[PDB]
Order: structure tokens, then C-alpha cells, then sequence
């Protein structure tokens, strides 16, 4: 009592400023690789709002409000449902970590300097597109680190929770000092 | 700049077991992915499996799931197929790919019970001719080897050009050959024309200069 | 599995002529809009040459007389101007599914107005006669086409016993054949006959070409 | 005695705002264009004042001294982000009058001459080189939806708002694929520092 | 194709108002900033200014604020620029440029307190050269115009090699300029050569065939 | 406000050789992390030609001769393969702040081998006769170099009245220079007078060409 609901408004006004720095940094910034942050925050306000909504339920000021917290939890459960369900198709097929990034169905893997770099790719057409811009490399725009265009692979693979899809260099230019683009197409899909 | 080399022509007894390695070059080997094409008799492309050299990831074909393995050694870039029971439909040319365009040069593997016989060349002569032009057609004729290939060649590759080399013709569980070129008049007798063979599994260089009687 | 049966087998066409090659499918192999079908061309003693990705797109670095689409279940390879290099066999693939089966085959062999055949004689000579065997050829030499007969005609009457025929694939600069007719024969059969003569029946010579050796005057 | 209530009131507010963020955070970051937008373009304003709204809520009644000067803190930094908003934000729409300007993610917009008119997207990805792609009818430049565009009607030049300056972009290279298909580039020139 | 014509070589008074138009053609008009550059006499550039057409926004050089104006038309596809209150350092060449590429045709404008004259051609005939050698030169003398330009050719634009066409001189507040073509001497004085001479300011389009002496 | 200077102001560079052209400004042109500097090409009676963007790169359709360096405050347009379609005025633009200063122009000129004028003399035409004057012209053909000095005598009197020299512009197919000298004469001016000489003198030479002529012979 009294002292409770101060440690109440604090924790709250704390998460809160937590929530206004992940929402408006790491994801629109640059683009860097801190997406663990939105995912943590996530993961964290889940459980949370199914929290609030179940305890909204038990204790209601009338029967809409009722619903109301209801239909939230349930929408809440829905979503966390297809996260875990889409998430986890896409994780027993690849040994990549991205497959937890909150919507993800594809990632794409681009070999360089005789590393693959797998970046949570969110949709692709038949043909992707590479751009080197300095030293740095971005495809289907997700930041790939830095690569030089002339190091630049002539297959990369897509990875669909069903099949595996081949991309190869098909079209390449380059108009600055070390600067270019690149067009890949698929030629060959693999079963998964 | 993108190569891959393949070992080479093998003979092997049923029951064996062949390893095919396949050095790829000039680009980051872990990364792209390997790909084995089976051809037999002349026209049957037939596909095996892939293999990423990063991962073991293999995806094999119906007809050779337990006739093929597939490996990557990642220390000299090379892949590292050995074939399992190795039986008489087995003797076939074999070929890496990696993108569908950049090929291997193609493994060519024989199921025989035989021996690597050396190639028992006899280069004859033209009887009484007395006519010499400058597209006067000569010859030199090798009987008796197994098994394919013999690399034959006239004067250590420099005749390039109006060269007729036959394929082999098997009889009697033996190899028959022949090649001819057109030389013309000034170079035949008065030059030296030497029709050399050279057979792999028998490891000999043999070669023969052409003299009129 | 896919079942391809692509309907040619051995086209004769011409430099300026249409060369159509027809390739088929047992079902569809469409993947999001895109029927994946390759298109290779091999040569003899040479590793498949990539020509067509995914039935309408070119390799780089190949020219653009291959460029035939096809659509559907349907899939043809259409060489238009038809050069001079192009004597070698087309395949067609399936880049959609799991087993990934090749086509049949196609020798495209180009068209020239008929030569009579080069045919010049190949005694044996005595180190194979030594050897103890005796071998005599009649190398048939820039020939059109193939079903030229050779026959033998030792010592008067004819043989048709121990004889090997070999052809050869078109040539890739003046696109001609070339023929191998061994006859193996012991010592004492080498030393009981003299007369050996050679001859090829041919669609373009009105008589058969004679051409022979005795071995008396060696 | 009402203090139930109160804490009801509280408990139904808070779980209607974590449910309005969980739908941005994920189901909002991919789709940037016209899908589940509205959504974020709402959550990402109103983030900064209920965030101040919560310091002053902690510092009315607080804990302790420190809590105090830590929430005095959250408030002023939150105060300056949010006046720091406003004022890049009022000179953004004052160099360009457009709408647009208005968002709060970033304060650059990119303007693409299509089809007679001028068509004013935000822009996130910033950078010398900009990037567009068709669709066969359908063009996308930096992630974001742009009409309905050709490919041999390509815009030769486009531009970039910033509250300083305008950066002028000319299509240097471009490539086709497919039918109707094909990929631009805009590199920089001429900035205009007006 | 994108094209931006201007209007063409006007003559003004010191101290009038006068307006050049920059037509163009190909592209979506509303959307690339127009520019325009000022070329002074001899060589030497200088800004003027540029405007978005869209948005009609304008952007002026310190030098050129409120001396000329830059307009817009989007229904002829046009821009316009208003030149006021001219001076004796204002005869200049003007350019419109979009992208910094695509540049306009040029503009001549001339301020002088003079008046249009038609050009009184003069031309210059050797009378008994007798030259031996078959490069024997024939010019004509145009003199006594105002103001630049005058397009001088030689048999309508069919003799487009050995053309020789010289810069102006000015003395008396009047312009001279001679043009001179090597023919050979079979040509001369059998065929007709004409020296057409085209001064837009008084549109005198004369042929003037040439005399032979 | 910004204030540029080019260092070279003609230029003498033969087929083949490198032609350096430096601009060198006074204030910081670079925004971000990219100087603006622009490089453009004029031919006489032509609009400029833009050569180069962002102080590196290249126009589409531009080849690859004209390279630009230089960084910060000194800038360079580097030609290394001179061709022959090359004699023309180069200039730089800031194309940063607001009122983007061209440069000075640098006037680039393909040194050629030493000629002699082909000077022909032109009598005046009659229609000048009845308009009441005369005009002598001298039309002296390919030359190079520029120096060349042109007198103009009457009955071996010189004459330094009424004579004018109208150079054209260099050819950019093979670097050559012409020029017209001319005299102009009044009524009894010509009437008094009937020999006059053209003389030329060129460095290339020592004796100078004459080409004088008379009324009786003309």
C-alpha cells in the first residue's frame, strides 16, 4: 500500500522509456544488427499485456470491459500463437537465430570473405537486387556488413520454410571507385 | 578464373570403391555449392546429388541414395564423391558443376576385369606410292590397349590442324585405334612426322616416327 | 519423377536453315509463375555448355541464336541462322523439383553439298607382319552421308568375315565425315592372298571407287 | 475507498496501450507503406508525451530523492526529444509544404517527379546512392510504395528534403530485367543549401 | 530524347525589357529544376539562376536578384526568363540546362543603341589567277550587318567539307566577316558555287551565285 | 563569394600525351563526405558538355580519357589519350553553395607540326567599285603555329591603315590555324594606286611568301 503503487509508477514510467527507445531506435536507425533489442521487448510485452488483460478479466468495471480484455487476450494469445508457430518452421530448417525476428519468412544468406551472413529478409521478388555503396553491401535492404563490389558472390541462396531457392549474379555494373549494382535471379529451387 | 580440375581415368574391379576429387580455384570455395552430373553411353545425363561445402547439407538423388556420398574438404578446396558398388553399368564420365555453368572436365571411370595392357602401336608404311602431293593423307594405327583413353597426338601436338582421330573399336575385350592427317609434300618425307599415344593407366609416352619403305 | 521425351533425334539443317528442337514434360514444373527448363549443349569429348536458364534468359557470354522460349508443357530450342560451329547435342533439364532429370538427345548435324569420298589406301608393312597379325584399312576420308557400304574384295571373291567399321562425329571447321574399315587377318591368311582390293558403295558415286594393293610388288 | 476503481481504470487503459504497441513493434516494421501504418504513425507520436506524462506521474509522487532527480531527468530529456521534434519538424514542413513532413520518424523526405505531379514519401534510408526497383507498373524506392510507374518513363532526377538543405539526385545507372521490370540508381549532385 | 530549344538572336535597346524562351520536349516537364547559365563575352561563365517547375520555387545569384525573372508555363511545356532595365554588359549568351547535361541551343543577345542592317555581300572573285595547282580558293566578303549572327554556306550545305567560316570584325559600329573555300580547279570557273548568305535579323536569304572573273 | 583561378591558361599537348588542367579554389566545396566539383568541356559555338559529376565520376556517353582527381581545395581533369577531337575550353563549377562560381576556362589547343600558309590574294570585286570603295583580302590557308606577321604594301609603300586580321578558331580534325587580312580601300585610294603585295612571314619559314598583285594583270 501507499509505497506499492509508487514502485508501481516508477517500474511503469522505466519500461515505458524503455519502450520509447527500443521503438524509436535500433530497427529505423541505421539498420545495424541490435534487432535483439525489439526482441527483447517484445518477448517481454507479450506476456505483459497478456498479463494486464487477464488481470482486466478477473476484476472488471462492467461486462464490455469484460470483452474488451477478453478479445485482447485472445487477439494477444492469436498473435504470440502465429509468432511461435512461424518462427519455429522456420528454425528446425535453418541454423540461423533470425528466424526469431518478429516477421520473418525468408532469410538470406550471402557468402563473402568466406563467411555466409544471414539477414532476416522480410519478402523478395524472383530477381533481388545487391547494392555496393563505398565499403559497405546492401541486399534487399538489409545492411550486409561491408564487402567490396569486385568480392562479390555469384550465388546466394534464399531460405523458405518449404523450399530452398538459388539466386546468381545475372546482371552486374559498377559506377563509383568501388561502388555498383547487381541483379540475381533464381535458376534453380531445391525441395526442402 | 573459376576452374575445377577432376582427377582422372580409373579403372576399377566390382565391389570397389572409386573416390573422385574435384580442385576448384580462383573463388571462395565455402559458399557456393557443388553439384554431380552422371553421363553414360554417349547420351544419358542423369543427376546424382548437391552438397554444400559450408554445411553437410546433401540432397541426393532416387536411384543413388546408398551408390553415392558426397564430401567437402575444406583445407585444399576440393570435393571428395567416392562411388559405392561399383557395378558393370557403372562405367561412366562423371562432372562437377557448381552455378550450371562453370563444368568439370569430366572423371571417366571403367568396370572392367582386365589389365591396364600397354598400347601395342604399329605405325606401317605406304607400299609404293610414287605420288607425293600437298594433301597426300598418312596414318598411324595402334592396336591392343585398355582401357580409354590413349592421348593421341602427331609430332608432340603440333600438327593442329587436318588431324582424323577414330574412335576406339572394342573386339575381343580390346581397343583399336587410328588417326591420319593430310601433310603435304614438302614435310613428308623430308620432315620428321612422329605419331605419338600416350596411355594413362599404362604410364607410357611411346612414340613412333612414320618411315617409308 | 519428370519424364522428358522431347520428340526430335537427329536434325539436318543447313547454314541459313530453321533448326527446331521440340522438348516435352511428363507435368508441370512451374514454381511461382516460372517453368524452370534448362537448355545445355555439349559437345563430343567436352563438358555441357549452359545455353538457356530458365526457358526464355541467355547465359553470359553465349550468342543469341538460341533463344527459342516455349511455354506451358511445351518447350522448344529454335537455332534460326544456324552457324557452321554448331554440331553437338542439346539437352534438355528440369531445374524445378527433387531428382532434377535431364532430357534425351538431339544431334544437330549441319548440312553441305555432297564430296565424293577421299579414299586412299593403307598397306601393312612388316613389323606387324612380324608381330603376327596383318591389318588392312580403306579410310574413307570426307564423305556425305553415312550410309556409304564398304566391302572387301581380297583375292577376287568377297570377305565379310573380321571387318570393323568405325565413323566419326561432324567436324567443327568443314563439318565431314571420316571412315575406318579394319580387317585383321593371320600370317598365313596375309601370305596365301595377294589381290586385296577396297571398295565403297556410295548415293553420290554412280560407280563404286576401286582402289587396291598387291603385295608382290610391295 | 474508490481506489479500486482508479486502479481498474489504470489496468484497462494500460492493457488497450500494450496491445496498440505489441501490433507495431511486431506486424508494423516490415510493412512501411500503407498496412498497419496508421497504427504506428499513432503510436510513434504519442510515444514521447505519455512517456512525459509518466516521469511528471513519478515525480509528483515519488519514492525517494533520487527518484526524483531521475525523473526530473526522464521528463526534461523527453521534453527536449519532443521539442526537438517539433522544431525539425516545423522546419521541414516550412522548407516544403507538405503533410509528410509531419511524421515522426525521420525528418528527410524523398520527392519523386511521377506522372506530371510530385509524389513526397519519408525516407529512412538515407544515404548518397537511392536505390529504386519496378514491378512491371509498379515502383518501389528505399522500401516505399510510389505509385504505379513504368519503367521507360523512369524519373531522371529526384530529390531529398532535409530541414537545411535540398540534395538534387541524378539516375546514373540502371538495368532491366524481365518485361517491364528494372532496377535505377540516384547518385548525389548539386546540393542547394537554400 | 530530351530537347530544349530557345527562341533565338534578339536585339534590344539599352534600357527595354525583353524574355527568352526555353522550349523543351521529351521528358515529364514538372519535375527537373531548370537552370540558367549566363556566357559573357569571349569566355566566361556566370549563373543566373535555377527554378523547380512543379513547385515554383526559384533560386537567384546574388548578382542576378531582380535583374532577370524566371517564369514557368507548364501548359507549352515552357520556362522564360525576363531580362530588365539592359546595359551595355549584358550582351551575352544564354543557356537553360536541366540535370546539368541536357543544355539549351544558345541565345545571342545584343544590346546596342544601333539599328538592323541588311548585309551588302560583296563577292570576291580572282580575276587571271591562272593557277596550275587544283586547289585554287574561292570566298566571298560579307560586309556592313548589325547585329551577330549571319549563317553563311556554300552550295546550300551540299559542299559541307573545306568550309572555312572566320569570326566577325567591328569597326564603325558594323560587322565584317569573309568566308573562304579551297575548290579544284576543274570545278572553277565551269560549275556554280553559291555563297548563301542568311541574316535572321533582316531575313535577307540571298543565294548571291558568284561571278567568275 | 567563392572565388576560383585555373592555373594553366593555354594548354600545348600533343595526340597521345597527358594534359593536366588544375583549379584550384579558395573555400571548402565538399558536403558530407563527397567534393561537388564540376568538369565541363565547351567546343566553339557550342553549349558546355559535362564531363564530370562529383569530382571522380564520369558522364554516360563520355569515354574514359578525361579523368578528374584532387581533393579538398586543388582539383585536376587529367587526360592521358589526347585524340584529335579534343581542342576546346575546360571549366570547373563548385555545384555546392548557393552561387556556383564557373571557372576561369582553360583553352586546350593539339600542338601540330610547323606548315606554310597556302595565302591567296583577291582582287576586289566590281560591286564594291560602284559602291564606291575596295577591299583587299588576303584568305591565308592551314597553318600552324599562331605567330605569323602580315604586311601589306602599296607600290612598295607599307601601309598601317585599314588593315585587320580575323583569326578562326582551331580545327578539331586536324589542328590548323587560318586567317583573313584585309584592307580596306576608298575610290581614289585604289584609283591611285595599281600594285599591291601580301606579304607574309611565318617562323616556320625564312623567306616570306609574296602573293602581290596588280589591277592591269588581274
Amino acid at each position: 500500500i501507499i509505497a506499492i503503487i509508487k514502485d508501481w509508477n516508477f517500474a511503469w514510467s522505466l519500461i515505458f522509456l524503455l519502450i520509447t527507445i527500443v521503438l524509436q531506435y535500433g530497427y529505423p536507425s541505421r539498420s545495424m544488427t541490435v534487432y535483439v533489442f525489439k526482441m527483447f521487448v517484445l518477448w517481454l510485452l507479450w506476456p505483459s499485456s497478456m498479463a494486464l488483460s487477464i488481470f482486466s478479466a478477473v476484476y472488471p468495471i462492467d461486462l464490455a470491459s469484460q470483452i474488451i480484455s477478453g478479445i485482447v487476450a485472445a487477439v494477444s494469445a492469436m498473435m504470440w500463437i502465429s509468432y511461435f508457430v512461424q518462427s519455429i518452421r522456420l528454425f528446425m530448417r535453418t541454423g540461423s537465430w533470425w528466424s526469431f525476428n518478429p516477421e520473418t519468412n525468408c532469410l538470406l544468406n550471402v557468402p563473402f570473405g568466406g563467411t555466409i551472413v544471414v539477414r532476416p529478409l522480410v519478402e523478395d521478388s524472383t530477381s533481388v537486387t545487391a547494392v555496393v555503396t563505398r565499403g559497405h553491401l546492401k541486399m534487399a535492404g538489409m545492411h550486409f556488413g561491408a564487402c567490396d563490389y569486385d568480392r562479390l558472390p555469384k550465388e546466394v541462396t534464399v531460405a523458405k520454410p518449404n523450399v530452398l531457392i538459388y539466386l546468381k549474379m545475372v546482371k552486374r555494373q559498377s559506377y563509383g571507385t568501388n561502388s555498383g549494382v547487381a541483379i540475381y535471379s533464381r535458376y534453380r529451387i531445391g525441395n526442402y | 578464373e573459376v576452374q575445377l580440375q577432376q582427377s582422372g581415368p580409373e579403372l576399377v574391379k566390382p565391389g570397389a570403391s572409386m573416390k573422385i576429387s574435384c580442385k576448384t580455384s580462383g573463388y571462395s570455395f565455402t559458399g557456393y555449392t557443388m553439384n554431380w552430373v552422371k553421363q553414360s553411353h554417349g547420351k544419358n545425363l542423369e543427376w546424382i546429388g548437391l552438397i554444400n561445402p559450408y554445411n553437410g547439407d546433401t540432397s541426393y538423388n532416387q536411384k543413388f541414395k546408398g551408390k553415392a556420398t558426397l564430401t567437402v574438404d575444406k583445407s585444399s578446396s576440393t570435393a571428395y564423391m567416392e562411388l559405392l558398388s561399383l557395378t558393370s553399368e557403372d562405367s561412366a564420365v562423371y562432372y562437377c558443376e557448381v552455378i550450371n555453368t562453370y563444368w568439370g572436365q569430366g572423371t571417366l571411370v571403367t568396370v572392367s576385369a582386365a589389365k591396364t595392357t600397354p598400347p601395342s602401336v604399329y605405325p606401317l608404311a605406304p607400299g609404293s606410292a610414287a605420288q607425293t602431293n600437298s594433301m597426300v593423307t598418312l596414318g598411324c594405327l595402334v592396336k591392343g590397349y585398355f582401357p580409354e583413353p590413349v592421348t593421341v597426338t602427331w609430332n608432340s601436338g603440333s600438327l593442329s590442324s587436318g588431324v582424323h582421330t577414330f574412335p576406339a573399336v572394342l573386339q575381343s575385350d580390346l581397343y583399336t585405334l587410328s588417326s591420319s592427317v593430310t601433310v603435304p609434300s614438302s614435310t613428308w618425307p623430308s620432315e620428321t612426322v612422329t605419331c605419338n599415344v600416350a596411355h594413362p593407366a599404362s604410364s607410357t609416352k611411346v612414340d613412333k616416327k612414320i618411315v617409308p619403305r | 519423377d519428370i519424364v522428358m521425351t522431347q520428340s526430335p533425334a537427329s536434325l539436318a539443317v543447313s547454314l541459313g536453315q530453321r533448326a527446331t528442337i521440340s522438348c516435352k514434360a511428363s507435368q508441370s514444373i512451374d514454381y511461382d509463375g516460372d517453368n524452370y527448363m534448362n537448355w545445355y549443349q555439349q559437345k563430343p569429348g567436352q563438358p555441357p555448355k549452359l545455353l538457356i536458364y530458365t526457358t526464355s534468359n541467355l547465359e553470359s557470354g553465349i550468342p543469341a541464336r538460341f533463344s527459342g522460349s516455349g511455354s506451358g508443357t511445351d518447350f522448344t530450342l529454335n537455332i534460326h541462322p544456324v552457324e557452321e560451329g554448331d554440331a553437338a547435342t542439346y539437352y534438355c533439364q528440369q531445374n524445378n523439383e527433387d531428382p532434377y532429370t535431364f532430357g534425351g538427345g538431339t544431334k544437330l548435324e549441319i548440312k553441305r553439298a555432297d564430296a565424293a569420298p577421299t579414299v586412299s589406301i593403307f598397306p601393312p608393312s612388316s613389323e606387324q607382319l612380324t608381330s603376327g597379325g596383318a591389318s588392312v584399312v580403306c579410310f574413307l576420308n570426307n564423305f556425305y552421308p553415312k550410309d556409304i557400304n564398304v566391302k572387301w574384295k581380297i583375292d577376287g571373291s568377297e570377305r565379310q568375315n573380321g571387318v570393323l567399321n568405325s565413323w566419326t562425329d561432324q567436324d567443327s571447321k568443314d563439318s565431314t565425315y571420316s571412315m575406318s574399315s579394319t580387317l585383321t587377318l593371320t600370317k598365313d591368311e596375309y601370305e596365301r592372298h595377294n589381290s586385296y582390293t577396297c571398295e565403297a558403295t556410295h548415293k553420290t558415286s554412280t560407280s563404286p571407287i576401286v582402289k587396291s594393293f598387291n603385295r608382290n610388288e610391295c
